[PDB]
């Protein structure tokens, strides 16, 4: 598997 | 050009061959689309800006690029320059590359 952390990309605004 | 750092060891040598040329670094996940979603812009750039050097990490499989960088949030740009660090921003503005870039040229 291969998760880290959250991705805030266009997903905050 | 782009280049994609999976082990520490391209890191450093991703700078060292960067020549002086400006270092942006696309700390995205490839499993992750919010991430990957900004990649029709910053690996865009590689067309736009030959002059200017742009790298990839994976969080997920490269840890050891991101627990050195101790990086939190993705996509994280980070800017290098001769192997020295100068600037670093995080949160999807893939306009903002552009004036980044344009500052530290």
């Amino acid at each position: 598997f291969r998760f880290r952390y959250v991705c805030e990309g266009p997903s905050h605004g | 050009m782009v280049k994609q750092i999976e082990s520490k060891t391209a890191f450093q040598e991703a700078l060292d061959a960067a020549g002086d040329k400006l270092v942006v670094v696309d700390f995205s996940a490839t499993w992750c689309g919010p991430a990957k979603m900004i990649k029709p812009f910053f690996h865009s750039l590689s067309e736009k800006y030959s002059n200017v050097i742009f790298l990839e990490v994976d969080v997920d499989d490269a840890q050891d690029v991101a627990s050195e960088a101790e990086v939190k949030a993705t996509p994280t740009f980070q800017f290098f320059k001769k192997g020295q660090k100068v600037g670093e921003f995080s949160g999807a503005n893939k306009e903002k590359l552009e004036a980044t870039i344009n500052e530290l040229v």
